RNA sequence: UUGUUAAAACAAAUAAAAUAAAGUAUGAAUUAAUAUCAAAAUUUUAAUAAAAAUUAAAAAA
RNA sequence: AUAUAUUUAAUUUUUAUAAUUAAUAAUAAUUAAUAUAAGUACGCAAGGAUUGAUUAUUGAAAAAAGAAAGAAGAAUAUAAUUUA
């Protein structure tokens, strides 16, 4: 009973929210005021400065 | 056809565990215990588990016409101080009849008094062995 | 008719960059949980209330 | 979209428009400088006797916009001390308790000596609703 | 907490639970002076932005707070590892004179 | 109730003197047609009927002469004005509480009740709302658990700003009758409820996540079957229907808990109006901190809750006297216990 | 729970608690006539008819 | 004793706020026995009434608007129990 699926049935998955939020989504980032690197808020660096104070 | 089991309603999903701090809940528990004490449904007690464990107790259950009296040995005390929780584990034997009761304090139709805060762990062990032997004999006769 | 729409196309030649605007200062549900969260073991010399 | 669903989806704005048109007649009065609330005729025919010869009472209640505004603005008076102190009764006492004992008859087993003011078992069982004249409990 | 207690039963329990009795002794020697002036939350966890490659799992750096006030470790740099993993850790130039 | 056809509303079935409208003044006779041609050939236009006149006159005389004997017949005129509490029309808004804890109490007969204590931190009438101004379509929103401004979301802090009421954590709406209003910002004291009162509560039970079909329905989940197909009771012919699809409502595994659960008609046990606590002898399923909503039970066993035999409510809402100070008043003094009741 | 022995032990078997068995990367094979495939009910035509007709309206992941 | 389609059970993550509209009569045919109803009509006697309330299951029924890559815990049930 299984059969080959037309290209339209292969593109139905991208209409759901599960596909959009998993693969194609951007990040909210800024520059680490102590490392000058892109950093997400919540995750810090190994350096002594970034551990004592959270940049 | 279709129904929904979960509700993301704000009024239902919001919680107050952060604001529970402004409620003196332990003070409310102590106030309820003190009200029970002043009414006479219970009497304050301050003993430890090993001290009370193994002390004889007499409990009278008020009942018209004749209140039923029962003398047993305290097997376990659930609380060391007085509270609305309470809990005592007594073991009493009649003529060829053993029984293990869990007396809660504060019942007006139930007056239980331990004859002495001091207890004898030897008598406690004797009562425990008697109860375990009776229970094992009952189970063996059943199965 | 639709023959006019068929013969005449409409296009966006070069849309501006899709770079997201600064959204750190807006409301964010994932960062909302950390506003009242105890973070004592997160700092050593610079504890702030 | 079912038949009833489509019918209601297309008629509900029309129902609201009809209600707006109805209230436009009321607003006609306040427009002329004479603001007058709607008047309803009080019906005195609401106590009936049915086919089976028992009492029926219709309930008609009206709403006063001025009283609504007054309750919105002014705070209610102080609650009564006895009202908030005396607790509400748990069990509903029967309409006619059967005492089964009266001290007036010399011989209590004498069925003819019991006073008439004591209700009977038939009333004790059947009287579960108020009497014909009195409507409320 | 066990080190602040400093009881013989507490030391026996820690020696039971730990692999190295030498580390047991090191802890019981250094931690009282280190955390005399603290109540709770002695350790400190910092979530690193870099994740492990094989599992894409987040990493956390857990270290004791009072490093430079009183401890055998003092004035050491943890921003980068030493030249070799068997060499002593980096030391800040400010406190190079201290000895272990 | 007793069936009463509208066609049985003639004057021969009315218990009181039937009064015809007759324009502005009520009359005892049908409106005679102003146009004489409209008179039907057999319609007997009555202007004066001695029977009805004598009956109505004697009725009015007796009503005006013996008020004590005919007190119950006074409801035929001068009805109760609008605004006063009514036994069958006046419903009041409830409150929003927080499930505080659980304990156990005992009544004087000896029955043990495992009770739960709810806490009502700050009940304040926040809003009024009616949709397009229809009948019975008005409700009162009550807010609870005052919070700072940095707590709520911006779009809800904006509403609290627009309302002017102090910003509350939660807000629940109760549908009421217009004569039970309370001005915006009214503090609701817990004594709004009575100890011998039946209450309906609504909350959210705890969440268990995805659970098996056995754990969801207990023993019921193992056997689920329903056949609406026709089957031959007697071997006379052959005919039946095949149950092609699965009927909706089939009991399977899925989300368990985390739903809006409502208990109907639980009696209050005790009330503490110093710490704003209410005790209910029913163990709930929700967690600690779930914002429950309490409302008044309409009626039980065909009997209204608020009546003269049981008691009168604090309509519209309980307001404490001026000289009362809950700070000076002790905790043990603020205890109201319900009358005893046995359930076995 | 059952069965065996003796005046508690052994063997079976399931239904509650507990333990594990990834949300990471690597990645086949059965199958494949097909319209972005016809949610359902009624009636009917040469055997399940998913073939036809009549009501009805069946969202997406 | 093979991973399929229709159909079902759920979910799409704080939405301040239920449902005047799909559940087209009813969650029991608006019940309903029961001590007390009654050592009582009816029956020579023996025996034996209609009956509806408190004891019970009787509220019958669907909570669809806000900025989303940590554990929705900074985790030993405290929104930081003092903290260098
Ligand atoms: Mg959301
Ligand atoms: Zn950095």
């Amino acid at each position: 009973p299984k059969r080959k699926k037309n290209p339209m049935q292969l593109r139905r998955k991208v209409y759901g929210l599960h596909f959009k939020e998993k693969y194609l989504k951007m990040e909210e980032w800024y520059y680490c005021p102590l490392c000058a690197e892109p950093k997400k808020p919540g995750e810090w660096c190994r350096r002594e400065d970034c551990r004592q104070i959270k940049p | 056809g279709y129904t929904r089991e979960r509700t993301n309603r704000h009024f239902f999903v919001a919680r107050a565990n952060a604001f529970f701090s402004r409620l003196p809940i332990a003070r409310v528990q102590r106030s309820l215990a003190m009200e029970a004490v002043r009414e006479g449904r219970m009497r304050p007690w301050k003993y430890t588990k090993e001290q009370i464990l193994g002390a004889p107790v007499t409990c009278n259950f008020e009942y018209n016409p004749r209140p039923v009296r029962l003398i047993g040995t305290v097997m376990d005390a659930h609380t060391e101080e007085t509270s609305i929780k309470g809990g005592l584990k007594v073991y009493a034997r009649n003529e060829e009849t053993n029984m293990m009761l869990w007396i809660p304090p504060g019942n007006p139709k139930l007056r239980h008094e331990v004859t002495s805060t001091k207890g004898s762990f030897q008598h406690y062990l004797d009562e425990r062995d008697k109860w375990d032997e009776a229970w094992i004999t009952g189970r063996a006769r059943m199965k | 008719s639709k023959e006019l729409r068929l013969v005449t196309h409409n296009v966006r030649l070069r849309t501006p960059v899709r770079d997201r605007k600064c959204t750190l200062q807006y409301y964010n549900p994932i960062r909302a949980r950390f506003v009242y969260r105890r973070d004592k073991p997160l700092f050593d010399k610079y504890h702030v209330t | 979209d079912s038949f009833k669903e489509h019918y209601h989806r297309v008629h509900l704005p029309r129902r609201l428009a009809l209600q707006r048109y109805a209230r436009q007649q009321s607003l006609r009065n306040a427009a002329k400088g004479n603001v007058k609330a709607e008047e309803v005729p009080y019906k005195y025919n609401r106590w009936w006797v049915n086919e089976e010869h028992e009492f029926v009472h219709q309930y008609a209640f009206v709403e006063d916009p001025e009283v609504t505004k007054a309750k919105r603005e002014t705070l209610p008076p102080v609650t009564r001390e006895n009202i908030w102190k005396e607790p509400q009764q748990t069990f509903f006492l029967p309409f006619a308790p059967y005492v089964r004992v009266v001290d007036y008859p010399k011989d209590p087993d004498a069925k003819f000596l019991k006073p008439v003011n004591i209700p009977r078992w038939k009333d004790y069982m059947q009287r579960t609703k108020p009497v014909i004249p009195r409507t409320w409990y | 907490e066990l080190a602040k207690a400093g009881d013989t039963d507490s030391r026996q329990q820690l020696a039971y639970f730990l692999h190295d009795p030498l580390m047991v002794d090191k802890a019981f020697d250094e931690y009282p002076r280190r955390f005399k002036d603290m109540n709770a939350k002695y350790a400190m966890m910092t979530r690193l932005k870099s994740r492990r490659r094989t599992d894409a799992v987040a990493m956390y750096f857990v270290e004791y707070k009072n490093r430079d006030m009183s401890d055998n470790h003092k004035g050491e740099d943890y921003s980068a590892g030493p030249e070799r993993f068997f060499l002593p850790p980096r030391i800040v130039e400010t406190e190079k004179g201290i000895q272990r | 109730p007793s069936l009463m056809r509208e066609k049985d509303r003639d004057m021969y079935h009315c218990y009181y003197p039937y009064l015809f409208d007759h324009g502005d003044k009520m009359s005892l006779y049908p409106k005679i047609p102003e146009n004489p041609r409209e008179w039907q050939p057999e319609q007997l236009q009555t202007t004066y009927d001695a029977i009805r006149e004598d009956k109505y006159d004697a009725f009015i005389r007796l009503r005006e002469k013996f008020p004590e004997l005919y007190q119950d017949t006074r409801a035929w005129d001068n009805p109760p004005p609008f605004g006063e509490f009514n036994m069958f029309y006046s419903v009041r808004f409830g409150m929003v509480g927080v499930k505080a804890f659980t304990c156990k109490d005992y009544d004087e007969l000896g029955n043990q009740f495992d009770c739960t204590a709810f806490w009502f931190p700050d009940n304040q009438v926040v809003k009024h709302s009616t949709r397009n101004g229809e009948v019975g379509t008005d409700k009162v929103y009550v807010g609870a658990m005052n919070v700072p401004v940095e707590f709520h979301k911006p779009h809800v802090a904006a509403f609290y700003k627009a309302a002017g009421v102090p910003v509350k954590h939660v807000c629940a709406g109760f549908p009421i009758t217009p004569d039970a209003y309370a001005p915006v910002g009214t503090k609701l004291d817990v004594r709004h409820f009575k100890p011998g009162q039946e209450v309906t509560i609504t909350f959210q039970n705890t969440d268990y996540g995805f659970r098996g079909v056995m754990f969801r329905h207990g023993f019921d989940g193992g056997y689920v079957w329903l056949g609406d197909s026709r089957w031959q009771r007697r071997p006379g012919a052959m005919g039946t229907e095949g149950q092609k699809r699965i009927y909706p409502g089939h009991r399977m595994a899925g989300q368990t808990g985390a739903a809006a659960e409502t208990y109907q008609g639980v009696p209050v046990w005790r009330i503490d109006y110093k710490n704003s606590l209410i005790y209910l002898p029913t163990l709930l399923d929700a967690d600690v901190g779930t914002y429950v909503r309490f409302s008044d039970t309409i009626n039980t066993k065909g009997l209204t809750l608020w009546n003269e035999h049981r008691g009168l409510p604090a309509f519209p809402t309980f307001i404490p006297p001026e000289d009362e100070d809950l700070s000076k008043l002790a905790t043990d003094e603020c205890q109201l216990k319900s009358p005893p009741l046995y359930m076995y």
